[PDB]
Parts: C-alpha cells; sequence; structure tokens
C-alpha cells in the first residue's frame, strides 16, 4: 500500500550496475534484512530464539571487551626501551 | 680451597725441582714445555687421547676453577651479583650496559 520504487532502490551511477548491486545488498546487510529473510525461510522456536538472541549478545560483549584490551595493551609492543636487561 | 690450592702449588714446584735435577736441567730455568718434554719421555703412554694422558702442570691449569666457592672464610660472597647464579655473565652484561650508556651520552673479516 506504500509508494512503489521509494524503499530499496538505488539508481545506478554511470551504469556500474555491478557496484549499485554492491552498494544495495551492503543497505540490506546494514539493516539486516537479509538476516531476517534467511532467518524466517524457517520456524526458529521461541526456546532456541532466545537461547541464540542470549549467545550472540555474549559474544558481542566478549569480543568487543577482548578487542579493547587488545586495543589498550598493543602500545606496549614498542620495541624494549632497556634492552640488555 | 685456597690453601689446598697453594699446597698443590708448593708441591708442584716441587716435583718441578725433582725434575729438573733428574733430567739435569737447570731447576732456575727449567720451564713448562721442558716439564712436559721430560715427563712424556719418563712415562710413555700411548692413548690417543690427549686428556687420558699422563698430567703434571701447574694447579692452576690443571684444576678446575670450580667457581672458587664464591665465598670467603666469612662466607660473604665476593661477587656483588652473585646470587644472580650466572655472575660473570651478569657481570658483563652490567659492563656493556654502562659503555652503552657512555657512548649514548657522547653521541667480510670477522664474525
Amino acid at each position: 500500500k506504500h509508494l512503489k520504487f521509494i524503499a530499496r532502490t538505488v539508481m545506478v551511477q554511470e551504469g556500474n550496475v555491478e557496484s549499485a548491486y554492491r552498494t544495495l545488498n551492503r543497505i540490506l546487510t546494514m539493516d539486516g534484512l537479509i538476516e531476517d529473510i534467511k532467518h524466517r525461510r524457517y520456524y526458529e522456536k521461541p526456546c532456541r530464539r532466545r537461547q541464540r538472541e542470549s549467545y550472540e549478545r555474549c559474544r558481542r560483549i566478549y569480543n568487543m571487551e577482548m578487542a579493547r584490551k587488545i586495543n589498550f595493551l598493543m602500545r606496549k609492543n614498542r620495541a624494549d626501551p632497556w634492552q640488555g636487561c | 680451597t685456597e690453601d689446598f690450592i697453594k699446597k698443590q702449588i708448593e708441591e708442584f714446584n716441587i716435583g718441578k725441582r725433582h725434575l729438573a735435577n733428574m733430567m739435569g736441567e737447570d731447576p732456575e730455568t727449567f720451564t713448562q714445555e721442558d716439564i712436559d718434554r721430560a715427563i712424556a719421555y719418563l712415562f710413555p703412554s700411548g692413548l690417543f687421547e690427549k686428556r687420558a694422558r699422563p698430567v703434571m702442570k701447574h694447579p692452576e691449569q690443571i684444576f678446575p676453577r670450580q667457581r672458587a666457592i664464591q665465598w670467603g672464610e666469612d662466607g660473604r660472597p665476593f661477587h656483588y651479583l652473585f646470587y644472580t647464579g650466572k655472575q660473570s655473565y651478569y657481570s658483563l652484561m652490567h659492563d656493556v650496559y654502562g659503555m652503552l650508556l657512555n657512548l649514548e651520552k657522547h653521541q667480510i673479516g670477522s664474525r
């Protein structure tokens, strides 16, 4: 019931349809529509969905913390300033 | 111990004088090489290993330094880095570090 071609439409620039399609697919993935489509191909039972969401949140937070720790401690990799000791 | 080494030094000197007398060579000018020759002649041994053959040398060359106890009679170790366990190695490291500091302040043939 909406207007057509306003949603998920990308104008091809100079005919590089490959680039335009890549941009469109990037948009879909960023908004998670591909996630929804491929997850809704089949029915995930509510228990499984809850477990999956909890696992995803835990993994996201763990990865964020690990990356932050790695970035924080990377500075110490500088060559030894007291070599020979 | 140090006293033991001194006793061995005296004994080796006396044996050197004995050898010089036996070979008729002037003990005063009797040298280590002369001692070597005389002992080789007097104790003919046919072992292939230069180590397995007899020897009569100075205690310094003879004995292993065995790190010299490292603590005098009182029990105080001689080397300030003694408790490291590698006192000479760490002394050399400290010396090289000092030389590097000095040089930093100021500023196909071998291996």
